[PDB]
């Protein structure tokens, strides 16, 4: 049963992507503090 | 994306009947269960929060479990599942360049492991029969190590030494210089090192890996950390996990080197393992069974003879002595168990003499044995050369008294060497050739190691057919060492 | 009978009877294992429990197995038929050459020999070792003892005795290699292969060979020797011959002993040791003895712990050997090799009435130099050597020449030091130590005396050092 | 000996200007999927709260049923 509960999960949170999905703030201030770590370091 | 869900099938979800027992108490590293009514002795134990023993008491009434990691993931209750195998460990040349934790584990990323084998542990070593002399060399790569103290295949040197005088970069030049025997075409030569870090800092094992990679020589290593932050039972376990992903090459035709790095943090392990089980301590708190430790793990770098595939497995214990006493409970236990060792001493760390090889005390009990005969040549008049220098070093007359003296420096000078540094067999023979014969009492010591240097870029350079001569057949003739030395003299005219 | 696990801790198993249980020091064997392990019996709990020490890897035991009693203690293999064979403890053959195919079974733990056996004849035993014939001359039928730290020369030693007394002797012999590397068994057994000492085709093989070495559990090291012990007991007496017996690490018994003496629920002794440390020890070392039906030779190494000869093992076993011979790392440092220390050597046929008088004063001149040299160092190693009287130079100077001239090259050391092997006659050793004690050599230098035969070759290498 | 340098530098620099793209693309996409199981986890935790528990017990005994069959 479960392998087809995620399945549909999956479906499901795919069709609702268009983008990052209930991400919030801390999204976007986590992958700029690591995009300018990597500037930092390149 | 719909990669992870392809992630998703194909897991076994399916359930099976297994025989199950409770926790009843968890603390001190030792689980103590309930049930297992049909668990073997020295079984691997699965716990409900994916930790697992190793069923190490079968008491009457309860079976105290070691725990494999931190026991604060352990609750009183929870539910232990026996996987009916004496604990094992993947083996197989899957491992190659994976930094795989003391059970397995990848602690890399990078996937996997893909392995399709699984040893024991706690094997034993081969008997009698199978072992045969050590006839092959192993090529460290370090003058030092490779003229005076020369190495087997089969045997197990002891590395013995002091904080910081050079134990770990020995041993990965030794690594680093099995790339060129790793690419040749002969399975014959092939060395698959391997590398067992045990209680030592993480960042260590981590910019090590690093250095390995950058020298292009995890395409045949293995390292298996289980640093200074892992519990107690895993630094027990990783010499064992180590030895037998090395018993598989050894069994399999193929040639071994094992080095692990310390075995004096192994045995501070057991000792907490141990006093904490509430066994009676020994001499240093030390259990008895502290030497059967080292002794089993030890006893399996063997050297199987033709009817047994013909492998072997080298072993290179590194012990840490404090203030440098041999004669501590540890470094003798080993300084028994062991076909050889190497002193590092402190004092010659510390004059810039590195490596610090103490050649005084340095010995290696198949020596001459297994030594390519072009370096027995060159090394058996160093090896007197030294000896004669250190009979006279304790004051500093006549001509062969400051002969003495002065040959001796400028052959400590010309064994001093660099670190990631690693010499084929020829330029040692080489150097240590233009050292010994006596073509260098002019030059001042200060300058032997310019000079090394600068000679060897020449030699290698030109005379790659002299070397490649000296290669093939291993061994200096005439017509080699007379043009050798005609090298040699040419050379120091332009100096 | 036929009793079942219930506990397995270590090497030490718990099992339980319904029917009467067996005898302790009987031996059980596990039913249901895909090799042979055989558990000895060692203390009788109650409820019909008894604990058992494994003679064998314990892993894999289920709580619940069914072990099978023998009805007698372990019993191996003795006859001539073991000769040029080897054997574990419990006496199978691990040579791969088919079953040792004799009549008569030997049980490994018989009783001492009773007080009105024992001999008292005592004779020198020459060995060509000058340091060990001057001071501490063995004796022949007599336990002999080499202490020894770790890397100074206890199986080099045993290995030039197994040479030069062996090879010319007449009697079998036997070595009990006990908690000792792996590796060195098999170059010993493929030494004496081409040797002809152990012969592969024919019955004129005079060496049994007993191996327990040191990848073996707790409870094999601790009884290899007693197997050793009745191979060789048997020659003795069923026989009636002479036999040598070595034995190769003797502190390994007494080690595994301790190892496997937590687990039966005893109060540790002194060092951690077994609270039986002493009387275990003697009812082993009290089986090696001549008697008047035979004589065995023992030669025994001994391992010193961390280098400490008062660690309960060695001082308590330094109660059960006629000579000792304590190697020390001290002089091993100085590269004298035999490293044996001459003043703590000892040997019970050290008596003008055994090895007469000349042997005696000669050997006892040695010592009171030596002694007095030692009593100096502690001055010497800070007021130099400036700041002593003329005859204190001159003790000096003729102890540093016997310290160097007691040091001799072996024969199986000629792959460390290339040096040719030397056996030096008794006559020989007494004429140069009492020459070097008489001031016969005052002129030459102290090298001149290190590492050389007979003391011909200390002059011959002082001329070629003069030029 | 300029040339070289120069030679490899421009090496340096073009894979330099790589390993920060493929650098920035591991990490983004990694985090999108560990944050992918994280929603997807806590979600599915709801979505087991409907009323098909017949149809799992029913499956569970079925499975009794062959585990039973085949360990005898
Ligand atoms: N052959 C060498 N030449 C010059 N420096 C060396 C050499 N070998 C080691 N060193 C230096 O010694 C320092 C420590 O050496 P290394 O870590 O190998 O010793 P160690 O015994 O492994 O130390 P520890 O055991 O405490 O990790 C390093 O800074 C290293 O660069
Ligand atoms: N008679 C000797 N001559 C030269 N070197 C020796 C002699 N005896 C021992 N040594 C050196 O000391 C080491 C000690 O080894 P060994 O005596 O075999 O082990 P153990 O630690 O059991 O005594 C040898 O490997 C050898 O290098
Ligand atoms: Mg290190
Ligand atoms: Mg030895």
């Amino acid at each position: 049963k479960l392998f087809v509960d995620k399945i549909r999960e999956y479906r499901t949170k795919r069709q609702t992507s268009g983008g990052p999905v209930d991400a919030g703030p801390e999204y976007q201030q986590d992958l700029d503090r690591e995009l300018f770590k990597l500037k930092q370091m390149y | 994306s719909s990669i992870l869900e392809e992630r998703i099938l194909g897991a076994d979800t399916s359930v099976d009947l297994e025989e199950t027992g409770r926790v009843l108490s968890i603390g001190d590293g030792i689980a103590r269960v309930h049930g297992l009514r049909n668990v073997q002795a020295e079984e691997m134990v699965e716990f409900s929060s994916g930790l697992k023993g190793m069923s190490l008491n079968l008491e009457p009434d309860n079976v105290g479990v070691v725990v494999f990691g931190n026991d604060k993931l352990i609750k009183e209750g929870d539910i232990v599942k026996r996987t009916g195998a004496i604990v094992d460990v993947p083996v197989g040349e899957e491992l190659l360049g994976r930094v795989v934790d003391a059970l397995g584990n990848a602690i890399d990323g990078k996937g996997p492991i893909g392995s399709k084998a699984r040893r024991r542990v706690g094997l034993k070593a081969p008997g009698i029969i199978p072992r045969i002399s050590v006839r092959e060399p192993m090529q460290t790569g370090i003058k030092a190590v490779d003229s005076l103290v020369p190495i087997g295949r089969g045997q197990r040197e002891l590395i013995i030494g002091d904080r910081q005088t050079g134990k770990t970069s020995i041993a990965i030049d030794t690594i680093i210089n099995q790339k060129r025997f790793n690419d040749g075409t002969d399975e014959k030569k092939k060395l698959y090192c391997i590398y067992v870090a045990i209680g030592q800092k993480r960042s260590t094992v981590a910019q090590l890996v690093k250095r390995l990679t950058d020298a292009d020589a995890m395409k045949y290593t293995i390292v298996v950390s289980a640093t200074a932050s892992d519990a107690a039972p895993l630094q027990y376990l990783a010499p064992y996990s180590g030895c037998s992903m090395g018993e598989y090459f050894r069994d399999n035709g193929k040639h071994a080197l094992i080095i692990y790095d310390d075995l004096s943090k192994q045995a501070v392990a057991y000792r907490q393992m141990s006093l904490l089980l509430r066994r009676p301590p020994g001499r240093e708190a030390y259990p008895g069974d502290v030497f059967y430790l080292h002794s089993r793990l030890l006893e399996r770098a063997a050297k199987m003879n033709d009817a047994f595939g013909g492998g072997s497995l080298t072993a290179l214990p590194v012990i840490e002595t404090q203030a440098g006493d041999v004669s501590a409970y540890i470094p003798t236990n080993v300084i028994s168990i062991t076909d050889g060792q190497i002193f590092l001493e402190t004092e010659l760390f510390y004059k810039g003499i590195r490596p610090a090889i103490n050649v005084g005390l340095s010995v290696s009990r198949v020596g001459s044995a297994a030594q390519t005969r072009a370096m027995k040549q060159v090394a058996g008049t160093m090896k007197l050369e030294l000896a004669q220098y250190r009979e006279v070093a304790a004051f500093a007359l006549d001509a062969a008294t400051q002969q003495l003296l002065s040959r001796g420096v400028r052959l400590t000078e010309l064994l001093k060497q660099g670190q990631y540094s690693p010499m084929a067999i020829e330029e040692q023979v080489a150097v240590i050739y233009a050292g010994v014969r006596g073509y260098l009492d002019k030059l001042e010591p200060s300058k032997i190691t310019k000079f090394e240097n600068a000679f060897l870029s020449h030699v290698i350079s030109q005379h790659q057919a002299l070397l490649g001569k000296i290669r093939t057949d291993g061994k200096i003739s005439e017509e080699s060492d007379a043009k050798l030395k005609e090298i040699v003299t040419n050379f120091l005219a332009g100096f | 009978t036929t009793g079942r696990i219930v506990a397995v801790i270590g090497a030490v198993v718990d099992v339980q009877f319904d029917e009467g249980l067996p005898p302790i020091l009987n031996a059980l064997e596990v039913q249901g294992r895909e090799t042979r392990l055989v558990l000895e019996v060692a203390q009788h709990l109650g409820e019909s429990t008894v604990r058992t020490i494994a003679m064998d890897g314990t892993e894999g035991l289920v709580r619940g197995q069914k072990v099978l009693d023998s009805g007698a203690p372990i019993r191996i293999p003795v006859g001539p038929e073991t000769l040029g064979r080897i054997m574990n403890v419990i006496g199978e053959p691990i040579d791969e050459r088919g079953p040792i195919k004799t009549k008569q079974f030997a049980a490994i733990h018989a009783e001492a020999p009773e007080f009105v056996e024992m001999s008292v004849e005592q004779e020198i035993l020459v060995t060509g070792i000058k340091v060990v014939d001057l001071l501490a001359p063995y004796a022949k039928g007599g336990k002999i003892g080499l202490f020894g730290g770790a890397g100074v020369g206890k199986t080099v030693l045993i290995m030039e005795l197994i040479n030069n007394v062996a090879k010319a002797h007449g009697g079998y012999s036997v070595f009990a290699g006990v908690g000792e590397r792996t590796r060195e068994g098999n170059d010993l057994y493929h030494e004496m292969i081409e040797s002809g000492v152990i012969n592969l085709k024919d019955a004129t093989s005079k060496v049994a060979l007993v191996y327990g070495q040191m990848n073996e559990p707790p409870g094999a090291r601790a009884r290899v020797a007693l197997t050793g012990l009745t191979v060789a007991e048997y020659f003795r007496d069923q026989e009636g011959q002479d036999v040598l017996l070595f034995i190769d690490n003797i502190f390994r018994f007494t080690q595994a002993g301790s190892e496997v003496s937590a687990l039966l629920g005893r109060i540790p002794s002194a060092v951690g040791y077994q609270p039986t440390l002493a009387t275990d020890m003697g009812t082993m070392q009290e089986r090696i003895t001549t008697t008047k039906k035979g004589s065995i030779t023992s030669v025994q190494a001994i391992y010193v712990p961390a280098d400490d000869l008062t660690d309960p093992a060695p001082a308590t076993t330094f109660a059960h050997l006629d000579a000792t011979t304590v190697l020390s790392r001290a002089i091993a440092e100085l590269g004298i090799y035999p490293a044996v220390d001459p003043l703590d050597s000892t040997s019970r046929i050290m008596d003008p009435n055994i090895v007469g008088s000349e042997h005696y004063d000669v050997a006892r001149g040695v010592q009171k130099i030596l002694q007095d040299y030692k009593s100096l160092q502690d001055i010497i190693a800070i007021l130099g050597m400036d700041e002593l009287s003329e005859e204190d130079k001159l003790t000096v100077s003729r102890a540093r020449k016997i310290q160097r001239f007691l040091s001799q090259p072996f024969q199986v050391a000629e792959v460390f030091t290339g040096h040719l092997g030397k056996l030096v006659p008794l006559k020989e050793t007494i004429k140069g130590f009492q020459q070097i004690l008489a001031g016969e050599y005052d002129h030459l230098p102290e090298q001149a005396f290190y590492m050389v035969g007979p003391i011909e070759e200390a002059v011959a290498k002082a001329d070629k050092l003069a030029e | 000996v300029t040339y070289r340098e120069r030679l490899h530098r421009v090496y340096r620099e073009v894979k330099n200007r790589l390993d920060y793209h493929i650098s920035v693309q591991n990490m983004m996409r990694q985090k999108e999927q560990e944050h992918m199981i994280n929603w997807v986890e806590k979600r599915v935790v709801q979505s087991i709260s409907a009323q098909q528990e017949k149809e799992t017990i029913a499956k569970c005994i079925a499975d009794l049923k062959l585990l039973s069959k085949k360990a005898q």
